[PDB]
């Protein structure tokens, strides 16, 4: 149901993007990039609505056959964007205590949808820090090329669908 | 017995049992996590390729490290395995290389990585390569290995269990894909003409 | 053991009271025993022995560059085993009959002048440079002291004057240096001249011990120019 | 406890675990090449492992909150004090002990029992003075808590193998702002 | 009268003493010279050409060697590079007892001490140990077995 996955670093600016199954392009890198700094801009300002005007926990149901931990979670993000949905697609948003931003961008539909898509996201994100956190090439905030990171996000993709 | 000072001392009729510091040495386990010896190898290969030109001065300015600690791993994993210390024996030292490349094939893997390499191939057209193939390398897996230069802390670790050893030996590393085992590495080593002749004597 | 076995035919020499002037298979003999070692190996209180025997049987077969040659080689290459004891104190004088004759030149030790300071004497009220780390010298008079390290005395320092540069030259030294001590300097005494006024360097001078006039000695450790 | 008990939990996952020795090894063949390189100078291998510490303390915490889920540390003493004292252990398997406060417990103190880093070294009599073993420790612990926003100042006052009979490290909490968006 | 030697691969003596009997209270005095290095610098050369053949299963310890015409020496080999050589015997008998067990007992005692001193990664290979402790032990540990 995913197509397409991005990753952003703390100091607002895209990481990693990956087209996956898609398979038709008109996008270009720094539009992408757009982006990527007009949702770190959203993301600045979608806490203050405070729209109140004054313990929630994700959960386990082993999303992508083992998994890492069998446990239900906590999350950092209380007050902020989580996902949004449009008559073409959809999209999911995932933060660290960090600062790390882990979008995810689904073209169908897929409570319980906010968590699946969720628990896919915490996958990656010790996906990307076993893979290419541990890598010399890797200087800090670049792009990734590690290339043995993109298969093992491409085979999870299909373990996904 | 300073090397300046001769071999003087005195006479023994007395009993000095003013001692500080000697322990065990024994096999003990504690098993830290993958992940912090791989950020101490990280951050080492970040050094290197920090304070060094080019690739071949690299090379060896990390196979060195192999060479400071491959004589140290040696003596007590013979100690160990061929052998406080309530000791029955020290058995058989290396006989040829075909013992010896077995003792890495043994236990220096079943040492370090908790498996065996899985084959030690003695070459097809001469008789100074030899060849050990790792299928999975277990401290270098994350390191995209398109430059096989960051494996080279196992070629020198490997060196330094066979100088010691009597043979000096150019010791390589490529990769090369040949199963559905993918990012398998080649160690094809060599020896010199030397003690290969002094196989050669009489095999 | 050929080593083991060759060092007793040389003890044998040794101890032998019948008399001997020498015979050309000693050069291949002592040239051997040295080249059975590889020096030109890290076992040194041996070199000390066998070094020690080489010398004896040059002094007894009167092979005299040979007892230049390897006793200037056994002073170079060691002496921080041999303090006044094990035969230094009765050694050199086994080296002065080297220096009487035309044997060794160059005084092998390329560590000698430690400092150079050219410290001036104040004479006259306002006799000095009222308008104009360089120096620009005022006419007075220089010190400029070494050490010694081999602990043997007598090393007599004759005759340091400076290098080709003008006429600020030292005039006469006179008197010996201590056997192991640092030692200051009496007098070097620079007579120099007014010339033409243009940046020159020195970096050392030559010293002769009781030797031929060498060259400038470079100072330990960074020019200190 | 819950994160007590979580900890010897968490031991046991995917990525598989080394012996403590090839670790040990190779640290000691780093400092031991720093220590020639640098012609004796204690105090510059020093600061130079500690950047070697600090440049992991910068990307160890990632790994620490991916495979432990955990939430933020809102108390900054006694959750620091019980989290650094489950997290050697996920580490590098160590249970250190904590004690040596301020009076409002700020320059505590964190006494290690047993190290491995040095099982088995004898520093030398002159490396005595301007040295100590492991300072690496006092690089990543500071990059490792600066990227949670906790400006801290580590420093060693003892070891085993300068002389004296515990290792422990003070450290001063500086403070900082602007964590993120919540 | 006893005169231990660890000599290395480059010819390097990594730790070699004396030391005497009281019942002696001095040893070999104008022996004490031509019973050094030379000798042992032989012993070498026999270890040399003995230890890369199978046959003249125990192929560390080695027992009595050789013998110049005043004594007879002792050797044993490791696979660390080094080579343990111990020089017993007093000087006015021929000296002829190898025990040849409680001996054996020595050298692969003496050889954890070398092997804790070399796992000091400070401690580089071909260069002497001043250790102050493990020089006071081994005579000890040589009091164990005289």
């Amino acid at each position: 149901a995913i197509e397409t996955i991005l990753v952003i670093n703390k100091s607002g600016g895209l990481i990693y993007q990956r087209n996956f199954t898609n398979d038709e392009q008109k996008l270009n890198s720094n539009e992408y990039l757009i982006l990527a700094s007009t949702l770190h801009g959203v993301f600045a300002i979608a806490s203050q609505l405070t729209p109140k005007a004054l313990n929630t926990i994700p959960y386990i149901p082993y999303v992508g056959m083992d998994d890492f931990f069998k446990e239900p979670f906590t999350n950092w993000n209380k007050s902020g964007l989580r996902q949004l949905c449009t008559d073409q697609f959809t999209m999911f948003i995932y933060q660290t205590l960090t600062g790390l931003k882990f979008v995810a961008i689904s073209s169908s539909v897929m409570n319980l949808a906010i968590q699946i898509a969720d628990n896919f996201l915490r996958k990656v994100y010790c996906l990307y820090s076993d893979y290419v956190m541990k890598d010399p090439s890797y200087s800090m905030e670049m792009p990734i090329r590690s290339n043995l990171f993109d298969e093992k996000v491409k085979k999870m993709v299909e373990n996904l669908q | 017995v300073g090397p300046k000072q001769a071999i003087t001392s005195e006479a023994s009729t007395t009993y000095y049992i003013s001692r500080i510091y000697s322990e065990s040495l024994l096999f003990k386990r504690q098993e830290a996590s993958l992940s912090a010896m791989a950020f101490l190898f990280q951050e080492m290969i970040s050094q290197l390729h920090r304070t060094c030109k080019t690739a071949g001065d690299f090379e060896t300015k990390l196979s060195d490290y192999g060479h400071n600690i491959g004589i140290r791993l040696l003596e007590l994993l013979n100690f160990r395995a061929s052998v406080s210390n309530y000791i029955t024996k020290m058995r058989r030292r290396d006989l040829k290389i075909l013992d010896i490349l077995q003792f890495i094939h043994g236990t220096l893997w079943s040492y370090l990585f908790n498996h065996v390499s899985d084959d030690l191939v003695k070459s097809s057209e001469r008789d100074n390569e030899y060849m050990i193939v790792d299928n999975f390398p277990t401290l270098t897996q994350f390191i995209p290995g398109e430059n096989v230069s960051c494996e080279y802390f196992v070629c020198g670790i490997i060196k330094g269990f066979l100088f010691n050893a009597g043979f000096p030996c150019g010791v390589t590393a490529h990769r090369m894909p040949q199963g559905g085992h993918s990012q398998r590495t080649v160690y094809l080593i060599q020896f010199d003409r030397q003690v290969l002749d002094r196989e050669g004597l009489r095999f | 053991k050929q080593l083991f076995v060759l060092r007793l035919l040389m003890v044998a020499l040794l101890a032998t009271p019948n008399k001997i002037a020498w015979h050309p298979d000693y050069r291949t003999l002592i040239d051997t025993i040295i080249e059975l070692l590889n020096i030109n190996s890290t076992w040194l209180i041996l070199q000390k022995k066998i070094l020690q025997l080489c010398i004896k049987v040059s002094r007894k077969i009167n092979d005299f560059e040979y007892v230049a040659k390897f006793s200037s080689i056994l002073i170079t290459k060691y002496t921080h085993l041999l303090n006044q004891s094990e035969q230094d104190a009765l050694f050199k004088e086994y080296i002065q009959p080297s220096i009487t004759n035309e044997s060794i030149t160059s005084y092998w030790d390329p560590f000698i002048l430690r400092e150079v300071v050219i410290n001036r004497i104040l004479d006259s009220d306002p006799t000095s440079n009222e308008i104009p780390a360089e120096f620009t010298c005022r006419v007075q008079n220089p010190f400029k002291f070494d050490f010694t390290i081999n602990d043997i005395q007598l090393d007599e320092e004759i005759s340091e004057f400076c290098e080709i540069d003008r006429k600020a030259v030292s005039y006469s030294g006179p008197y010996n240096v201590k056997a192991e001590s640092i030692r200051s300097i009496t007098l070097p005494l620079i007579i120099k001249k007014p010339t033409y006024k243009k940046i020159y360097e020195i970096s050392c001078l030559k010293i002769s011990i009781l030797k031929l006039p060498l060259q400038k000695f470079d100072i330990i450790n960074d020019s200190r120019r | 406890r819950s994160l007590k008990a979580m900890g010897e939990e968490i031991w046991k996952n995917k990525t598989e675990k080394i012996n403590t020795e090839l670790f040990t090894l190779t640290y000691g063949s780093i400092v031991a090449q720093l220590c020639q390189d640098y012609e004796r100078d204690f105090n510059k291998v020093n600061d130079h492992l500690y950047s070697m510490g600090y440049n992991i303390g910068c990307r160890l915490i990632e790994d620490f909150l991916a495979r432990t889920a955990l939430p933020r540390c809102e108390n900054l003493v006694k959750t620091s004090e019980v989290l650094s004292k489950c997290a050697f252990k996920i580490f590098l398997n160590i249970t250190p002990n904590i004690t040596n406060w301020s009076h409002n417990k700020d320059t505590f103190s964190l006494i290690l029992d047993e190290n491995p880093l040095a099982d088995f070294v004898e520093l030398p009599m002159d490396a005595m003075k301007s040295l100590w073993y492991s300072n690496i420790l006092c690089g990543v612990l500071k990059g490792s808590l600066e990227m949670v926003q906790l400006d801290c100042d580590v420093w060693f006052v003892s070891d085993i193998l300068r002389g004296d009979s515990q290792t422990e490290i003070k450290v001063k909490l500086n403070r900082i702002l602007k964590d993120e968006i919540p | 009268p006893q005169y231990f030697a660890i000599i290395g691969k480059k010819d390097n003596p990594v730790y070699e003493i004396e030391f005497t009997n009281a019942e002696n209270p001095q040893g070999f005095p104008q022996d004490l010279k031509e019973l050094n290095p030379f000798i042992l610098h032989a012993s070498l050369d026999i270890v040399e050409d003995l230890q890369w053949q199978i046959n003249p299963t125990d192929n560390c310890y080695l027992g009595k060697v050789d013998h110049f015409y005043g004594l007879a020496i002792t050797a044993y080999i490791s696979y660390s590079g080094m080579k343990f050589v111990m020089i017993h015997g007093n000087s006015a008998n021929s000296s002829v007892v190898i025990d040849d067990n409680n001996m054996r007992s020595f050298y692969q005692e003496v050889h954890e001490l070398y092997v804790k001193t070399l796992m000091n990664p400070f401690y580089k290979i071909t260069d002497p140990i001043r250790s102050p402790a493990f020089d006071s032990r081994v005579r000890t540990l040589a009091r164990k077995h005289l």
